[PDB]
């Protein structure tokens, strides 16, 4: 080789070479993620070097978490990193289509053809099953029974059914109260808290907010009712001037007036704040809570204490803008301009610890337009269950809500599109005939592994399917329990349309451009 | 066989009982195995091809 | 009050964090199981300092360790003394930063910042009044570089008033790792001399020439490295984890120190060296141990202080000892070498002192201060930083994950103007 | 000559393994979390032995509880993991039946690998284990027969507890249960939140279990630094800043420009702190507890006055200090107290052990707080009581959320056996297997009782399900000698915990569906 003689320290690959380095490799990443595309896959238990255990089987966390030194292997687990990004739902079947289609091409570039023959004809396919996608998906107006089915199927292939039952009501109502006429819905005012309370089967759906920290002082009250969220930004622990100065007295008696007044400008912060409890008609209950992201130093905690003011400190970024819309008020930076209008309302502010870590509750908002999902999952691995699943949920029903049609389900869509390319395998009128046919092939591996996973057989069930599609015209698909052709329209299983059509489109360049590399080299040392 | 015979022998060793008492158990099934295999033969003609 | 929280983030700084707690939790006398082992108010007032009290009275070290390896902080998980911290406090990282200072912030850290942060938010609950944050870490490193200087811009914006005392370990100039070390040892440092005031220069390769010379170490490794630098991390935070009668913490440190906000790169270190069978053979008096710390035989960077002049001098002692003999012998050095000195300050030698006595040594002072011997190693950075981008070597590694060629333009002009910036006073 | 296998199709671990299938990682998982079933075995029951556990730290804990042993062990298996964490989510939740997780779990994945290797896959094992534990809590409710609601005194709640003592201080069941019934009644909060936190435990090295009592206060392990030990009145006055002085936060510098200022100071600094000091005495307090330091003027006139100082450097301490005598903290210097005192009865010194105490001993008003202090003679046998003690709050706790329980020592797991046969015996369906299976899994929980009776439990188990002929269910196991006859549980007074048997059945369930769930495990290269 060329690259021998310059570095003798770098490897090389040549052309009949480099191709089997990426399709061994895409073989070998296919067959450990096809036990876990489906409901019916098999839990994967990843163990790092420390000894912890993280129990899931989504292909995101898969490909990032596995012991693989591999350069084919990273190509894969950038694709996989974006599908989990930007929508969710898509990882597995991402890595199966690219494991197929360097498969499915392996068979003709082996047997005298050339990889550019192959390329040519996915790009012919592509425009095909663009195509065949906008005439199968289904617009339904968005309706809430809808995103129920959306979510269930999402959140199945995750647990093992009895918890689906919980999460669809905790993510489809979770994504419907946020925005409302037709505005883009920020999965930001969802916030995700991990609880050890009583069960994995117990995630509740808050309606306002659940802040992970408590009250800072004893004297404070835990359960306060019909109270008034003073958010504020300011910083009341002492601070001093930037400049280096210090301070300068001749006798002790003017030392402790220095301290006095060191405070002032402390103490005029909490004196706007327990005039305000004052103007807010206090002959009542009246509860104040203010939650207060910089720190407050113990000596204003004190002094709101006396008042009947819950203070809390070290609040998140996001907390001023998740709270400031469940209470209505304002966001202040400052105490110049304190009024009863940057005031915010719960009808119930209550703490609970669990383990001397005290978990802050605000419930009972009128528009909240920003919730919380409680997961209170009873192991720590069981809350890394639960979380990948809750943001695979709802990043599932967000793009339901911002597309206006829905995609059918598991092979309601993948064994029509491969029909769909064999009947226009002959329009190309050229040598890339055998590309439609490696693309078309390389589609049929989604009905291929959920009946491998059920247990029944693979080509058995592949005839009857195609069987049921060519004899009729409704989109029939996979049943995981009997094995049957059932229409996926019609059960319930749903799917994205953004999924499958960045699956036609991310998983088709990334074949085109592995099977166009004959160079593969280690240099730079 | 042999592996089976103490798959099941393993279980009644948890059950604080002696390794005497399930071999003594073990030779009065052993008499019995051979006589019923002698019970469920059928005599063969050998000067048939 | 006046907690500190401490972050360790990088490669380098998790191996200096992991004997940073073991001198605390030795002198302090705080059991990693018990509850405490002390005698006095000398030790047990200012656990709160450094330490959250939890019920029962387990002490937690206030410690985030920040790396983008798995391997690396495995080390400090059951290791030395490792599980001692919060299980939420070692935040690992999957992707390696690569010794590339454009990786860390661009792809790395617009996905791990928002987190490490969090991890802030909680330590700082425990603390009734935050005193200020530290932050060990490497130039020549990628998650020193690349989670260090994101990690101290976005604690900017929730703590803009706080004090910040950073510890960054120097880059060599006797030997080189990778031809990237000027690149990252340039754009980490444009970032902090911008909103930062207080950073120390250790070399790690400078220190094998004094064990072998001093320590009388054959073989040193990485072990024996981090053992004098942990003397030199606890001789600055003495007077702040003891009591005394010269009180300074941090806040009075940082004052102190500089002058001038800018110039904010000091030289520690730290005397007597002793090795592991010449120190019984050995008397350790007052002016013995004043008066080794300004020659070049004490210094943890590669540098040269007698060529140098210093600005401020502060050195803080171990032991019940008279501290008004320290003042006196100090003053006669600066009238006959008034050229090395300040000829406006009349006590350039700050005194402080504790009554606690080190590990292994009897009496110990340690030398913090700035002077001129930062400014010919800056010159060597820039210069082999002006040969590699003229030349544009490497810079598809750095423009490829969100940098360009405007980016090193003004991270070239302003650590040149921080030569002409020491070449006033020199 | 010799040949080698090399790697087929996926093998790019730079050092780490692969487990895949049945064999190689669903029956390893079994087989690794037998080994912790048979570990705990022993331990467990009132005639459960000890167990000498050294840490990584060199240090010792002998203890018969299932929950501090395995936070010692330093277990690597990954499925093991998962039986440990869920032995430690029941102390966190009910604070006793740690060991039962052991023993249940430990046999429902034992009887996994015997379905496993004899038939049905994993898809009917966990829906077949899901149904009866479903079933294992409806039977539950109706095997209450006994409630801790009538009487709520120091009677009562000494024969309700004694069945978390004896299962641990077999011997000293009848006097731990007088001292955790005088301690627990005394702290109520007339019916509201009960809190375990306000229970706590001196360790005094001395003489033996006999010589422990309990103290309506708190017991420290400090000095006075004075000669006012002796208090009767108990007038406390709390304060969390340090008691010398005040100083300033930014620097702090004396600046003196004439010789009038330099001579008064000295003499003005004194007058700063008599002023202060005698504010107090004007008050009325008798004790000053402070949180940080002392300065030397501080101590002068706080002996001319006649008021008694206590360090507390603990601030966790010092909380527990303002709920004793029912004071508020002052951040500030010593102002003159309005109604933020404290009340106590009678404050003094003893040198108990010889260990100098600081008792608040509360006479009269004996209900804001208690601690038990407890006397051995082995640091190691006072960690093991105070485990005894723990589980015992633990158990009051238990009886204010849910005051209703079952008949333990083995009565409950027979009926709880025999219920799930008949739904296992009732089911037109091939999942019924792992139903009787579930309830054998209830069978081995008494055998682990007679095993450590030293008892041959073939017998025991026999004359369980003679005597449980539909309408007894009660009778448990008598452990006391040898050839059994075993008695009734309501009658003997072995009853303890429903809320705890319920949440050890969901999370020994819970724990080995997790780990049927594992079929492929990939390791990292451990460091
Ligand atoms: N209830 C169901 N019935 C049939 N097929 C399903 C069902 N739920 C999910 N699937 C199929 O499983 C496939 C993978 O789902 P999922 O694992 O959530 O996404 P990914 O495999 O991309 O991570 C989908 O293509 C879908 O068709
Ligand atoms: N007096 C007694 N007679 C018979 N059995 C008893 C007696 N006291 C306790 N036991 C048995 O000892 C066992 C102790 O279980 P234990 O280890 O405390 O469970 P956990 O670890 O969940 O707390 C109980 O299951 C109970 O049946
Ligand atoms: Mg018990």
């Amino acid at each position: 080789a060329a690259v021998k003689t310059l570095n003798p320290k770098a490897e090389v690959a040549r052309a009949q070479a480099a191709l089997a380095v990426n399709i061994s490799a895409a073989r070998g990443l296919q067959d450990v993620l096809r036990t876990n595309l489906g409901p019916k896959g098999t839990m994967k238990m990843l163990v790092s070097g420390a000894g912890d255990i993280k129990l899931t089987k989504d292909g995101n966390v898969l490909l990032h978490e596995m012991q693989i030194q591999h350069p084919t292997a990273s190509l894969i687990a950038k694709v996989a990193t974006a599908q989990d990004d930007i929508t969710g739902d898509g990882t597995t079947s991402n890595v199966l289509i690219i494991g197929e289609l360097l498969k499915q091409a392996d068979l003709y570039i082996s047997e005298g053809l050339h990889p550019r023959i192959i390329t040519e004809g996915f790009e012919a396919a592509k425009e095909k099953a663009l195509q065949f996608l906008e005439e199968v998906k289904v617009s339904r107006e968005m309706d809430r029974e809808t995103l129920i089915d959306v979510a269930r199927t999402s959140l199945r292939t995750k647990v093992h059914a009895e918890l689906a039952d919980v999460l669809t009501e905790a993510v489809v109502d979770s994504i419907l109260a946020i925005k409302k006429q037709d505005e883009p819905i920020d999965l930001f005012m969802i916030e995700i808290m991990e609880m050890k309370h009583k069960s994995e089967t117990d995630t509740s759906l808050i309606r306002g907010l659940v802040l992970d920290h408590g009250a800072r002082h004893p004297d404070m009250k835990k359960r306060v009712e019909d109270a008034y969220i003073l958010t504020c930004n300011v910083s009341l622990e002492y601070e001093k001037t930037e400049v280096n100065s210090g301070f300068f007295y001749k006798s002790a008696e003017e030392r402790e007036k220095l301290v006095k007044a060191e405070r002032k400008f402390i103490e005029d912060r909490v004196k706007k704040i327990i005039e305000l409890k004052r103007k807010v008609c206090g002959d009542s209950d009246k509860g104040f809570v203010v939650i207060n992201q910089k720190g407050i130093d113990p000596f204003s905690l004190d002094a709101l204490s006396k008042e009947g003011i819950v203070a809390l400190r070290r609040a998140k970024r996001r907390n001023m803008e998740r709270l400031t819309l469940a209470c209505g008020g304002v966001a202040l930076n400052s105490f110049d301009d304190l009024s009863p209008d940057c005031l915010g309302h719960a009808g119930l502010v209550y703490e609970y610890t669990l383990g001397e870590e005290k978990f802050t509750f605000i419930e009972k908002c009128n528009n909240p337009r920003s919730v919380t999902l409680l997961i209170k999952g009873p192991n720590k691995h069981t809350l890394t269950q639960i979380k990948d699943a809750v943001r695979d949920g709802l990043r599932a029903v967000k793009n339901a809500i911002d597309d206006g049609c829905v995609v059918p389900g598991a092979g309601a869509v993948e064994v029509a599109m491969a029909e769909a390319l064999i009947k226009h395998k002959p329009s190309v009128k050229g040598r890339a005939q055998l590309g439609v046919q490696a693309f078309a092939d390389a589609l049929l591996i989604i009905p291929k592994v959920l009946a491998q996973n059920s247990g029944f057989d693979l080509q058995e069930t592949l005839v009857k399917i195609q069987a049921e599609h060519s004899e009729s015209g409704q989109l029939v698909g996979v049943d995981l329990n009997t094995g049957e052709p059932m229409v996926a329209a019609e059960v319930g299983v749903w799917d994205n349309y953004c999924v499958k059509k960045q699956l036609l489109h991310s998983c088709t360049v990334i074949a085109t451009n592995i099977l166009l590399v004959d160079e593969i080299m280690r240099a730079g040392m | 066989l042999a592996g089976e015979m103490l798959s099941v022998a393993e279980h009644f060793l948890e059950q604080q009982m002696h390794p005497t008492v399930v071999i003594s158990a073990y030779r009065k099934a052993l008499d019995d195995m051979i006589s019923t295999l002698k019970k469920i033969s059928i005599p063969v003609d050998i000067s048939d091809s | 009050m006046r907690e500190i929280v401490h972050i360790q983030a990088g490669q380098c700084g998790n191996q200096i964090g992991a004997k940073f707690w073991e001198v605390i939790s030795d002198e302090h006398g705080i059991d990693p199981t018990g509850t405490y082992h002390g005698d006095s108010d000398l030790q047990l007032d200012r656990i709160s300092v450094y330490y959250n009290e939890a019920t029962g009275g387990k002490y937690v070290p206030r410690a985030i360790l920040v790396d983008l390896e798995p391997g690396t902080m495995d080390s400090v998980r059951s290791g030395p003394f490792g599980q001692i911290f919060r299980p939420d406090n070692f935040v690992f990282g999957q992707s390696g930063a690569g010794n590339n200072w454009a990786k860390g912030h661009y792809t790395e850290g617009a996905e791990l910042v928002d987190s490490v942060l969090d991890v802030v938010r909680k330590e700082a609950e425990s603390c009734d009044c935050l005193q200020g944050f530290q932050l060990t870490h490497s130039l020549g490193g990628g998650t020193g570089s690349g989670m260090g200087t994101l990690l101290i811009s976005k604690i900017r914006e929730e703590y803009p008033d706080r004090i910040m005392n950073t510890f960054s370990v120097v880059p060599s100039p006797k030997v080189s790792d990778t031809v990237v070390e000027p690149y990252n040892a340039t754009l980490s440092v444009h970032q902090l001399v911008e909103n930062t005031d207080e950073t120390y220069c250790i070399d790690n390769e400078a220190l094998y020439d004094i064990c072998f010379r001093t320590l009388k170490l054959t073989t040193p490794t990485y072990g024996d490295l981090n053992h004098l630098v942990s003397a030199t991390m606890s001789g600055v935070t003495t007077c702040l984890r003891f009591p005394g009668q010269l009180n300074a913490d941090l806040r009075k440190l940082a004052v102190n120190m500089v002058p001038f906000p800018r110039l904010h790169f000091f030289m520690p270190g730290f005397a007597p060296l002793t090795s592991r069978g010449s120190q019984q053979y050995r008397a350790l008096t007052v002016p013995e141990l004043t008066q080794q710390v300004f020659d070049a035989k004490n210094m943890m960077a590669a540098c040269d202080p007698r060529h140098g002049r210093y600005l401020t001098v502060a050195a803080v002692f171990r032991g019940r000892m008279s501290m008004k003999e320290v003042d006196e012998q100090m003053l006669n050095v600066q009238n006959k070498n008034s050229s090395y000195f300040v000829e406006w300050i009349p006590n350039n030698v700050k005194t402080a002192v504790c009554d606690i006595p080190p590990r292994g040594l009897k009496m110990a002072v340690t030398f913090i201060g700035n002077s001129t011997a930062i400014q010919e190693l800056f010159k060597r950075i820039s210069e082999q930083f002006t040969a590699m981008f003229r030349r544009k070597a490497f810079l598809h590694w750095y423009t490829g994950e969100g940098m360009d060629e405007m980016e090193f333009t003004e991270a070239e002009s302003n650590m040149n103007d921080l030569v002409s910036e020491y070449q006033q006073y020199q | 000559h010799v040949p080698k296998a090399p790697g087929f199709a996926q093998m790019l671990k730079e050092g780490a393994k692969h487990f895949s299938g049945l064999e190689e990682a669903v029956y390893r998982n079994i087989q690794a979390c037998k080994e912790l079933a048979q570990t705990t075995r022993t331990a467990y029951g009132p005639n459960g032995m000890n167990k000498m556990v050294i840490n990584h730290l060199e240090k010792l804990f002998v203890t018969n509880d299932a929950a501090t042993i395995l936070r010692e062990l330093e277990v690597q298996h990954p499925a093991a993991k998962m039986i440990v964490m869920a032995s430690h989510m029941q102390e966190q939740e009910v604070g006793d039946g740690t060991n039962f997780v052991l023993v249940f779990a430990g046999a429902l994945l034992e009887l996994a690998e015997e379905l496993l290797r004899i038939g049905l896959s994993v898809s009917e094992v966990i829906e077949g284990y899901e149904i009866a534990c479903r079933k294992a809590h409806e039977i539950l409710p109706n095997l209450v027969c006994c409630s801790a609601k009538n009487l709520r005194d120091i009677d009562e709640v000494s024969s309700l507890l004694r069945t978390s003592i004896m299962s641990k201080q077999y011997g000293n069941e009848v006097f731990l249960a007088k001292l955790i019934a005088q301690a627990c009644v005394s702290i109520f909060p007339d019916s509201g939140h009960f809190n375990v936190d306000n229970i706590r435990v001196c360790k005094i090295l001395g003489s033996g279990i006999s010589s422990s009592s309990v103290l309506h206060g708190m017991v420290f392990k400090k000095e006075t630094e004075g000669d006012v030990t002796s208090v009767k009145d108990a007038k406390i006055a709390v304060y969390s800043c340090p008691f010398d002085g005040m100083i300033t936060e930014t620097k702090g510098t004396v600046l003196i420009k004439t010789a009038e200022e330099l001579m008064n100071f000295s003499k003005g600094e004194e007058n700063l702190m008599d002023a202060q000091v005698k504010a107090i005495a004007d008050t009325g307090a008798n004790v000053v507890v402070t949180g940080g330091k002392v300065a030397d003027m501080a101590l002068h006139y706080a002996n001319k006055y006649n008021i008694m100082l206590v360090r507390l450097n603990s601030k966790w301490d010092l909380r527990r200090l303002c709920k004793t005598v029912g004071a508020t903290a002052l951040p500030r210097l010593t102002p003159p107290v309005l109604e933020e005192m404290g009340h106590c009865d009678s404050v003094y010194l003893s040198e108990v052990g010889d260990t100098q105490v600081v008792v608040f001993k509360h006479e009269k008003e004996d209900g804001a707080i208690s601690t038990i202090v407890l006397r051995g003679s082995t640091d190691n046998l006072m960690d093991d009581i105070e485990r005894a003690v723990d589980d015992g709050v633990n158990t009051f706790k238990v009886l204010t959320r849910d005051k209703r329980l079952v008949p333990g020592g083995g009565a409950t797991e027979i009926e709880l056996a025999k219920q799930i046969t008949s739904y296992g015996e009732t089911c037109p369906g091939l999942e019924q297997y792992a139903i009787k299976k579930f309830a054998e899994a209830f069978e081995a929980i008494p055998r682990a009782l007679a095993e450590n009776s030293g008892v041959k439990a073939n017998e025991v188990i026999s004359k369980l399900y003679a005597v449980h002929q539909e309408g007894n269910k009660n009778v448990g196991l008598d452990i006391e000698a040898e050839v059994p006859a075993v008695k009734d549980m309501l009658e003997a007074g072995i009853l303890d915990t429903y809320l705890g048997k319920y949440w050890a059945i969901k999370l020994a369930t819970n724990a080995a569906v997790t780990v049927l769930r594992v079929d492929q495990i990939i390791m990292a290269k451990p460091a």
